[PDB]
RNA sequence: GAAUACUGCCAGCUGGGACUGAGGACUGCGACGUAAGUCAAGGAUGCUGGCAUAAUGGUUAUAUGCCGCCCGUCUUGAAAC
RNA sequence: AAAUAUGUAAGAAGUCCUUGUUACUUAAUUGAACGUGGACAUUUGAAUGAAGAGCUUUUAGUGGGCCAUUUUUGGUAAGCA
């Protein structure tokens, strides 16, 4: 007669085992991180003990902000910016490093501040500015329902897999980080420190390659 | 029709990741580490204090 | 303040409604654009986009076409679609018993179909028969045989037809077309 | 006041190859080209005719025809809002192939036979060529490697 | 006043905005500036060709 | 630049074929993050030896810190910088407590008196002089008297008020 | 054998202050609870008081603080001696 | 003999294997070009991005320019050309 109520009970079993899913997906994220921080202190360590010197794997990851205005950008940085999706100032992009993208950070260099990113940044970042590109109308995420939607077909399935994917930089991170939208960033709420900020970072001011100091960055602005 | 973030509203919080309940629970983020006893190298120390 | 690569705040350069303000017209745009959006069929879609069109985009097919087009293998029994207007042809002497769906029929080829034995119906006959495209066979008439088309893209080494009143001698056919009036295009 | 002529301002392109004038090889006689290869134009001056002019030196292109002593080049040359398309006839001194597309062409080689060899051993087939991707960890010893302190140097003339 | 003879000022500008473009290559291309040596026979070929289509279809 | 650290660089020069393993340089550095550190260490370490970073490796950056931060020290420091005209090397005599304070003092100093910046100015030699009688300045072996006594006559107050009632006076 | 600095993390605790309250039957995702239901969970409700007045708001004049060069036009360029 | 700039390419329109036409070419089905039937079944052949790509028609105003950074010519130099 009304026929809702088991439509809606077999709505929450499935949702529920998705939700159980979800959980147990996430408590292995978790030991696989801890047991990775964990695996390169005691590397870092057991080198030490044997007279010689582990090396840290270089950065796979780069976020990416935008500092220069709009006016007077020259053409080739101008188009780089818009191919990296830095369209506004105060704007943010992550970056799957490599030969190709190197050349771009250091051309684009004078107009950006970029630097090796954390879990930290990653998570605070996403859940407050996360943002989607479909159809494209830029939703909010809010709920796991929209990323089993346009990407269950990567295994993709909730926010917590999205940034798994993000940190291990896996297969589908173009597919992931094109679905993400650009992240509309704040200005710094203590400010930049450094009174001149377009020089470059290591003659006392803001752009180029701030390696971990980004997270700083990121987390006052955001 | 209004976005309520997460990291405030743990409503909202869990019915995202659900895994935060357990988080909280054994708290997670002041875990403690066993402890290790190396001791690294005088090649090392010596080339530390170097000059 | 935000960097553009293209045109903001641009119309799409499609129509979507009729320019017309015929009343029937637009009755069958509201039926058709009901039922495109309430029946995932291709066929709904393309029929309305071919009734917003214009007179020079719609032209009219003969007669004729329809014959040649159910030669096709398999088209022998198929509702022929028009969106448009169907024109009589006196170089053809047979004509099949076929269904014919249009909007606007010339009398010859209303008495042509008749006596053949067919069928002379409307869009909304079609769509209460075949609510979705159950085989159909759009026909489209020729656009670019128009006569203001040969002067399109006038120029040297073309072969466009100039804009011209009067014809014959005296009417360019002189210096620039000639090889002894100096050159030829 | 400015000339404009055919050959101006090529006091140096149509130059030879210093200890390279005089005669050509007949490798470049011999050389076949078949229509779509793809050709890279470089003049020379001791033939005159066949001669592509001094906008074409550099380029490359496909070839469309062939005659008795040249072939029938295309090119695609820039000018104003659009690229027209250039027809170029040209004798063979002028002209060499382009070794990109043998090199592409025994990459598809390579690429059909490492496709055949993964469907006979299964999963991993892996064409696609990734650029240069970062670093990863190691360990270095310091066994015969032991640091050593530099500093900066002072300043001195030595003139 | 003098008449000042040319400026390369904007004119990439104005090539850049409506953005310089290939031209749209296609298959089958033209035939016009080939031998007519060939051609000539490649005309019979396709003639024989299409009659032993025509054949074999029947 | 800032309030300064110390590090330790290490530098590889990354392997080959021709030659794997090679001869790991290390470098001394005074700086007040990891990423100048290592700037200026691609510096130095291209100035003398045939690398730059495009072809190198940090292999390790490591902090120091003072072994007796608490003990007054001595420090001989050997300099050069670049002038208006040309360049010149330099030495100096500093007293105070730490290898990176006196380094402060010593940036502070040299922009005032001859006006160079940090970016022409390098560091050659930082070295603690164990022993007493081998300073060569008087500004620092006036301090090194036995029973060492001084005021500070007219020392001025930077009060908080605006109106005072007081008249004060400054007597140390 | 310690603590303390420095850096970093907590899906860590606790207070103070300012701006906003869009929308308008239910539907959804969730959380607590055995349950019933409850909830800070797809946009604010509750309680109390004051004003019959100029309480509030508007219009106009005046005063005060800050800012404000005469329109049109030729022009690369006009407040233009 | 640089640096900066600069041309081309990074596939399914392709790769491999049978077999058909020619009045062209070859000493010669020999070759050339175009096809015929299978397999290679979109990891189908670098990175990033895409506010979709492409095609037409018709028409306005404009067809005196100027400043700055770098490379520059003439000039004593110029708010010079």
């Amino acid at each position: 007669a009304e026929q809702v109520a088991a439509e809606r009970a077999a709505r929450k079993a499935a949702n529920k085992e998705k939700r159980a899913i979800i959980l147990e997906r996430n408590a292995a994220y978790q030991k696989e991180y801890e047991t990775a921080e964990r695996n390169i202190i005691q590397a870092k360590r057991d080198a030490k003990a044997a007279g010689s010197y582990y090396v840290e794997a270089q950065h796979k990851l780069v976020f990416v902000v935008r500092i220069k205005g709009i006016n007077k950008i020259p053409p080739k940085p101008r188009k780089v910016l818009q191919l990296l999706r830095l369209t506004r100032i105060n704007s943010g992009t992550f970056v799957k490093v490599t030969k190709a993208t190197l050349e771009l950070l250091k051309l684009i260099e004078p107009y950006v501040a970029y630097g090796y990113p954390s879990y930290s940044t990653i998570r605070q970042l996403v859940y407050k500015r996360g943002f989607g590109k479909i159809n494209k109308q830029r939703v909010p995420l809010s709920d796991n329902a929209i990323i089993e939607a346009n990407l269950g077909k990567y295994g993709i399935l909730s926010i917590d897999d999205l940034i798994h994917e993000i940190i291990t930089v896996g297969p589908h991170f173009k597919q992931a980080n094109n679905f993400l939208w650009p992240f509309k960033l704040s200005n710094p709420s203590g400010g930049w420190g450094v009174p001149r900020k377009f020089k470059h970072f290591i003659q006392g001011g803001s752009f180029g390659n701030r390696e971990e100091f980004i997270n700083k960055l990121v987390k006052s602005m955001n | 029709v209004l976005k309520k973030n997460p990291l405030k509203n743990k409503q909202v919080l869990l019915r995202l990741n659900p895994y935060a309940k357990v988080f909280a629970a054994e708290k997670l983020g002041s875990k403690k580490a066993e402890k290790t006893g190396t001791k690294p190298a005088a090649v090392f120390t010596e080339t530390l204090k170097h000059d | 303040g935000i960097d553009h690569t293209s045109k903001q705040h641009k119309r799409s350069g499609h129509r979507t409604a009729p320019k017309s303000d015929n009343v029937y017209l637009k009755l069958l745009v509201k039926l058709y654009t009901f039922l495109a959006r309430r029946t995932d069929a291709p066929f709904n879609k393309v029929v309305l986009k071919a009734l917003f069109l214009s007179k020079i985009n719609r032209p009219p097919v003969s007669v004729s076409r329809i014959a040649r087009a159910l030669k096709q293998e398999g088209a022998a029994n198929k509702t022929v679609v028009v969106v448009g207007t169907v024109t009589d042809d006196a170089r053809i002497f047979e004509f099949p018993k076929t269904t014919v769906a249009a909007l606007r029929f010339t009398a010859g080829a209303r008495a042509k179909i008749v006596k053949a034995g067919g069928e002379c119906i409307t869009l909304d006959q079609l769509a209460v028969r075949a609510p979705k495209g159950q085989n159909t066979l759009i026909l489209r008439g020729p656009r670019n045989s128009r006569e203001a088309v040969r002067h399109f893209g006038m120029g040297p080494h073309k072969g466009k037809a100039p804009r011209i009143l009067s014809t014959g001698r005296k009417f360019e056919r002189a210096r620039g077309r000639r090889r002894s009036k100096g050159f030829k295009v | 006041g400015k000339s404009h002529g055919y050959r101006s301002r090529t006091r140096y392109m149509f130059q030879r190859d210093f200890r390279k004038h005089g005669a050509v090889h007949l490798s470049t006689y011999l050389k076949v080209y078949k229509v779509g290869d793809i050709v890279d134009i470089k003049a020379n001056g001791s033939i005159q005719k066949g001669m592509p002019h001094k906008f074409y030196q550099g380029k490359t292109g496909v070839v469309y025809n062939v005659t008795k002593s040249s072939v029938g080049v295309i090119i695609n040359k820039m000018v104003g809002n659009r690229y027209l398309e250039k027809r170029l006839n040209l004798r063979v001194e002028h002209i060499k192939h382009s070794k990109c597309r043998q090199e592409f062409l025994e990459r598809v080689k390579a690429n059909a036979a490492k496709r055949a060899e993964a469907k006979a051993q299964g999963v991993a087939v892996q064409l696609k060529r990734q650029p240069a991707q970062p670093r990863e960890s190691r360990i270095v010893s310091t066994e015969g490697n032991v640091p050593q302190t530099l500093a900066p140097v002072p300043y001195e003339t030595f003139i | 006043a003098k008449s000042k003879n040319h400026t390369a000022h904007n004119q990439t500008r104005k090539a850049h905005r409506n953005g310089i473009k290939k031209p749209k290559t296609y298959k089958y291309p033209s035939l016009k500036g080939v031998d007519p040596k060939f051609r000539r026979n490649h005309k019979h070929a396709l003639h024989g060709t299409a009659k032993a289509l025509a054949a074999a279809k029947k | 630049m800032a309030h300064f650290k110390e590090y330790q660089v290490i530098g590889r020069r990354l392997p080959t074929e021709s030659v794997p393993e090679p001869k790991l340089f290390r470098m001394r550095i005074f700086a007040s993050n990891e990423v100048i550190a290592k700037s200026r260490y691609w510096y130095f370490l291209q100035k003398l030896h045939k690398v730059k970073k495009a072809s190198g490796e940090i292999v390790s950056i490591n902090q120091i810190n003072e072994a007796h931060p608490t003990k007054v020290k001595n420090f001989g420091v050997w300099v050069r910088y670049d002038s208006r005209s040309g360049t010149h090397n330099m030495y100096k005599e500093i007293r105070d407590v730490s290898r990176v304070a006196a380094v402060e003092t010593l940036y502070q100093d040299m922009a005032a008196r001859h006006r160079a910046r940090f970016r022409s100015i390098h560091i050659l030699k930082v070295a603690e002089i164990e022993k007493t009688a081998d300073v060569k300045r008087q500004y620092v072996k006036q301090f090194l008297t036995k029973d060492l006594k001084f005021p500070l006559p007219h020392r001025v107050q930077k009060s908080t008020k605006t109106f005072s009632y007081k008249r004060p006076s400054t007597f140390y």
